């Protein structure tokens, strides 16, 4: 290739998950005592639903902190806002709002989004520790830290650079060498500014946070129309039933309500345990993806985008997080013709660092990611053996750098 | 009248014949915060979506409900036992129950300039 | 074990005292309803420890890849084997479980410098091989990244690429050639 394209792609991964807790004993009866006293005799099965759902929420507030909370100190960025070129105005957060959200993020948030009828059958939403302001602040934290220091601010201290020669850091973590930088910064800079600005037209995908919302309103929504079932039984409502029997003859309609209730609140708990599950799943990935991505740079391939990674930037969304995978794809190929050695006085020559090619009359050596030829040199060459045991080896002269 | 739940929510009065709204009444969860045994033996309690003008020692109205025995300080410490929406209880002066917002770290701001490392 | 000890709608929680004082065709309204109860606890049982059997089948599976990467060899992953630059990882046997010693490497004590991302000598840019640019405030000197060592400007840790002119922040020095004769 002769030239290359900086592209930002866009990661939306779950992390978080609607917290519900449930009044077993309310949820049955409500006000009845019989109901009450019917429930007793069916040892601790109200007790086993009620701790799974706690540990269900603790869990999913320790799923944010393995992801947002990986920062010692909350990291600021100086006012002047000049990092080489590059824009970060769209990314870093604003003063002129309550919340103190980017762009990006007031995007993201007015996308993913019945009433108090779930609230009298006795379930309960409780709130998240973190607030949406606070997970902001660790996300303004860790990006900072990100343009500030780099990869130094995740492995101790944060050590401050500018962010050109960050980026030739970066460039030389790819096999590119830090000159390209150097040389074409403002091209760069303008890929970038291009990229981050199309994002906004590009998002204005984000279906997965909408499917964990959904299914976790519908899973209460069919908990709340369930209680309409009789179940055999000549009546739905507990009052109806107790305003015309006898305890004599209204232990088997109730009986009937309460193992009905009791098998359809079992099943949304283990359904509840299993997404719960891959919500978890969802979060180890997020929580090891931005260890990866963002406090350092990553040579795994397709994990943190699609291309030879440079850096990436995290953003906050509603129940998840979402990733700005910044890459290195090429462009623009040629076609040369290339051969293993170089066959110069008897004894065959191999590049340390760089490909054989040719245009046609001329040889040289470039790298392997961008066209960049040079004069064969004793420098960039070793010798090793003779020309009779490799295949394919041509006779090239080879110019040492001593002319006295 | 039935709303979307397939419950009373409206109902007629067959005299005066005007329609009158049905509401539950209002419940929540008891959460009670506790130092530890063998520290002290005063505990706070936790109303879980509850406002405060509906419970019959400091009042603190709270976006996870109304909190009971529990002062709020203006200072910013971490997190010892989390109550929720950003708010955590301590026990401090071991005399009392307080209250307050979780501290996220300290204040630091990377020197950036134009030609600056620190090795 | 405690579940044995309900009742489930029936008259009595054992089976000796329903079979020897009850009927023999009208105790079978009542078995039956001590069956499903003992029945429904042993099945919700099972289903609790399939899930958490799958939950410590994924650390386990964790903890066998980083005693494949941390302690049998050295990784690259940040923040996978420690935290900090890592240098290896002993094992350590434990009920239920296994505990890795991750020994790590941090940092300390910096200093400030003033840093150039080139050399412009000879009206031809250098730029470094595997060091950095910095300065304490006459000189330049190219150390590495995770530990100063200032060393004397030379060829030998240069490399030239065009001239002076492209690069923004280029400073002018001199560049030592090790070459008297
Ligand atoms: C096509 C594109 O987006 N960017 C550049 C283009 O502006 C430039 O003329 C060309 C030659 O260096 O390299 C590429
Ligand atoms: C003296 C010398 O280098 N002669 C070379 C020979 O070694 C090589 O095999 C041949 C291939 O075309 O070209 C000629
Ligand atoms: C330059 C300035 O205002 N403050 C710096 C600080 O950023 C740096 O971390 C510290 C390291 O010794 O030296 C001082
Ligand atoms: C002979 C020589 O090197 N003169 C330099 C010039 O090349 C450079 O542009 C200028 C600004 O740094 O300082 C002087
Ligand atoms: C992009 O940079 C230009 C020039 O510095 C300036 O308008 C501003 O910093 C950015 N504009 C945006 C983010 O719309
Ligand atoms: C209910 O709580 C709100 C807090 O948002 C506040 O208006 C007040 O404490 C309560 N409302 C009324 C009408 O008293
Ligand atoms: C770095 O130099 C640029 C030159 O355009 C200047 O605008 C910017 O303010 C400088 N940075 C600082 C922190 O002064």
């Amino acid at each position: 290739p002769t030239n290359f394209t900086i592209s930002v792609t866009t990661e939306i991964l779950p992390v978080s998950m609607t917290k519900t807790s449930v009044d077993c004993t309310m949820y049955i009866c409500g006000d009845s005592t019989e109901c009450s006293n019917l429930l007793l005799q069916y040892g601790s099965f109200c007790t086993q639903l009620k701790r799974a759902l706690t540990g269900i929420a603790v869990e999913q507030d320790k799923n944010t902190q393995e992801v947002f909370a990986q920062v010692k100190q909350i990291y600021k960025t100086p006012p002047i806002k000049y990092f080489g070129g590059f824009n970060f105005s769209q990314i870093l957060p604003d003063p002129s709002k309550p919340s103190k959200r980017s762009f990006i993020e007031d995007l993201l948030f007015n996308k993913v989004t019945l009433i108090c009828a779930q609230k009298f059958n006795g379930l309960t939403v409780l709130p998240p520790l973190l607030t949406d302001e606070m997970i902001a602040q660790y996300t303004s934290a860790l990006l900072a830290g990100t343009i500030t220091s780099g990869w130094t601010f995740g492995a101790g201290a944060a050590l401050q650079i500018p962010f050109a020669m960050q980026m030739a850091y970066r460039f030389n973590g790819i096999g590119v060498t830090q000159n390209v930088l150097y040389e074409n910064q403002k091209l760069i800079a303008n890929q970038f500014n291009s990229a981050i600005g199309k994002i906004q037209d590009s998002l204005s995908a984000l279906g997965k946070l909408q499917d964990v919302v959904n299914h976790n309103a519908q899973a209460l929504n069919t908990l709340v129309k369930q209680l309409s079932s009789k179940f055999g039984a000549i009546s739905s409502v507990l009052n109806d039933i107790l305003s015309r029997l006898d305890p004599p003859e209204a232990e088997v309609q109730i009986d009937r309500l309460i193992t009905g209730r009791l098998q359809s609140l079992q099943t949304y708990v283990t359904q509840q345990l299993i997404r719960a599950a891959e919500i978890r799943a969802s979060a180890n990935l997020a929580a090891t993806k931005m260890s990866e991505c963002v406090l350092g740079q990553s040579k795994r391939v397709d994990f943190c985008g699609k291309g030879y990674h440079l850096m990436s930037f995290p953003q906050s969304a509603p129940h998840g997080v979402v990733f700005l995978h910044v890459t290195y794809v090429p462009a623009q190929e040629k076609n040369f013709t290339t051969a293993p050695a170089i066959c110069h006085d008897g004894k065959a020559h191999f590049p340390r660092e760089g490909v054989f090619v040719s245009n046609g009359t001329h040889w040289f050596v470039t790298q392997r990611n961008f066209y960049e030829p040079q004069i064969i040199t004793t420098d960039n060459t070793f010798v090793s053996g003779n020309c009779d045991v490799v295949i394919g080896i041509v006779n090239n002269t080879v110019y040492d750098p001593l002319q006295p | 009248g039935r709303d979307i739940a397939d419950t009373t929510d409206a109902v007629r009065d067959p005299q005066t014949l005007e329609i009158l709204d049905i509401t539950p009444c209002s419940f929540g969860g008891v959460s009670v915060i506790t130092p530890g045994t063998n520290t002290s033996n005063q505990v706070a309690v936790l109303y879980q979506g509850v406002n405060c003008t509906e419970v019959p020692s400091n009042v603190f109205q709270t976006r996870a409900g109304c909190l009971i025995g529990a002062e709020y300080v203006n200072n910013s410490y971490e997190c010892d036992i989390p109550i929720g929406a950003g708010i955590c209880a301590s026990y401090q002066t071991s005399q009392s129950i307080i209250a307050y917002t979780m501290s996220l770290g300290a204040e630091n701001s990377v020197a950036y300039s134009n030609n600056s490392i620190a090795i």
